[PDB]
């Protein structure tokens, strides 16, 4: 029913182990445009969205939807097992395991992943007032350090982006103005800006989503007065591992 | 084990 | 009132990360000469002697005579947001009340500023007289690390005896020594033992203490040690030209 | 009595290191052969045999049997003194108080005066696998996340690892492969007859801390036998791991 073979499975590891800590229990849900996931956190703050497309795949065939129930910790002890430059396949039929296949040398490595049912969160393309593309370690290496004096960061967007809190060691504040890196494109600070926002978020989730950061050199940091905060990550192509966060209210 | 401010005085 | 410009913020991290776990509290003391810092540790054991000249700066102003009292664990909290490689700017104006701290990018379009509240610190300041030391050793930074660390594992206290120098320590596991012979390196310097001595010296030392001055080994390459009976350690590091960091410890009596 | 000087201190740091934490408190048998060890682990479960050999030093000299009972822990305080590229050299008396242990860079003397202990003594495979040391290391970590036990098949053309626990079931899987490009890479099969055991996945794990000793281990199996993981030391010196199978 399912085969779906990933040239590079160091993806899915580090996806995975981006999301564990945000989401125990998930469902994979495979169809012909790919395998996607969604879920919102215990707390009901967050919600996290990827997709991998089927292109991304060399095969991809999915006979009809699927949806594979799993728990990540679980999972994330197997995709361990994973080398970066394994080829992983994933199997299923019409399923009670989960069959992941990495191969290398001569190697192969199969494991049948139990599945649990978990029961079945489309979010509406938003035109966002305001969008950061900037380094990924430097978005972790910001939220980190506010982190060490403040639970909340207020982004204000305008004429630069400045990220700013105030805690008992006194305020601190980051600022990232409109850059093209001509020389190191990815080091390049991107804002599209249609409307001033100014916004208010907990430090502690913006940390957690920066877990991903290894799984792009740039992040796109989106804001709006009307929606959740979007920071996205780029998973090759037009595939994607989103985060959502409501703003503290 | 001797204080510092026994060879070092004030000021 | 202040305003230190440091080209890479590198140096001044190290040093605080050097002095945070003898020091919680202290004054730096700013005026034209440069950033000085003063302070015993908690157990007025050790004493912290600090200074980063004018010099080391491009530029440095400053205007007066400006204490900036601070905790080094809120410092190290700030300080953790620079960049090795960071621009970072000291401001203040006169008679401060936050220490105004900018960190530049030199990687990206990012600039961070901190306004780190200060606090009252009462000056509590020693003397420390000129001394011409019985012996002084110069060595490689990273090995006086290794041998306080590996000696600090099987006891307390080691003794310093200087006539080359020998490390040793006895406890529960047994006795250990470790003797550096006079030795100039003349293909890799860094290597080198240097022993000037007009006299013999013996005095007996926390490695506690020692190894905590030895999180001063990524500052410089070469330590200098000095010593003289009935008087305290100095172990000395160059912060570049006639800037540096030393530690001074009273000998165990 | 004793004096066995090794010219780099390397390969008896990386043995102690591989040991310590197996082995809290053993003896040290020197004789005429070299220096031996055989214990059981902290948990009475696995054997660990070792010898370093005389021709590995130069000179050795030992006059008489000595048990030098030496805790671990202890030991490894000591030798984390010597550099690996140290002139490392073993003295001890007749019926030892202390070991004397003596490291040579530069011009550094470093000397230590270990205080013994005593300590008591404790009183042809069917197939050989050769292959690359850190696979096994990985192969092991990687299984015991997901279960306690790991079964283990040989044939003719591969090595099969296979578990099972609460999360599912999981296998490696390895060819007989010669690799010309990278021979340390090479998986080697010797079998006389096919063979299929289980052992506990945390004394593997145990075992695979010796993994900086050599490039590659040696895993030899028979149903009548404990497993042997072993690790060369450099010439017939060794450092052996025996585990019996799981019943």
């Amino acid at each position: 029913a399912l085969e779906a073979r990933l040239e590079q499975a160091s993806i899915l590891k580090k996806v995975v182990d981006a999301i564990k800590d945000l989401v125990q229990d998930c469902n994979f849900d495979c169809n012909d445009s790919g395998i996607a996931l969604q879920a919102m956190d215990n707390s009901h703050v967050a919600l996290v969205s990827m997709m991998l497309k089927a292109e991304g795949f060399s095969p991809y065939r999915c006979d009809r939807n699927i949806a594979l129930g799993v728990n990540l910790t679980s999972l994330t002890k197997v995709l361990r097992a994973a080398q970066n430059e394994d080829i992983l396949t994933l199997k299923a039929e019409d399923p009670d395991v989960l069959n992941l296949v990495f191969e290398s040398t001569d190697r192969i490595s199969e494991y049948d992943l139990k599945l649990m049912d978990i029961d079945q969160l489309g979010i509406p393309e938003t035109e966002y007032a305001a969008t950061i593309t900037m380094p990924s370690n430097e978005f972790k290496r910001i939220t980190t350090d506010l982190m060490a004096m403040s639970e909340s960061v207020t982004i204000e967007a305008n004429k630069g982006v400045k990220f700013s809190c105030q805690g008992d060691i006194g305020n601190g504040s980051v600022t990232l103005r409109q850059h093209t890196n001509v020389e190191k494109p990815n080091e390049s600070i991107e804002i599209e800006l249609s409307e001033p926002v100014s916004l208010t978020f907990s430090l502690k989730y913006l940390v957690n989503f920066c877990k991903a950061s290894a799984l792009s050199n740039t992040v796109k940091i989106c804001l709006s007065n009307e929606v959740p905060l979007l920071v996205e990550y780029s998973l090759g192509g037009s595939s994607y591992l989103r985060f959502y966060l409501a703003p503290k209210i | 084990q001797g204080s510092i401010m026994s060879w070092f005085a004030k000021k």
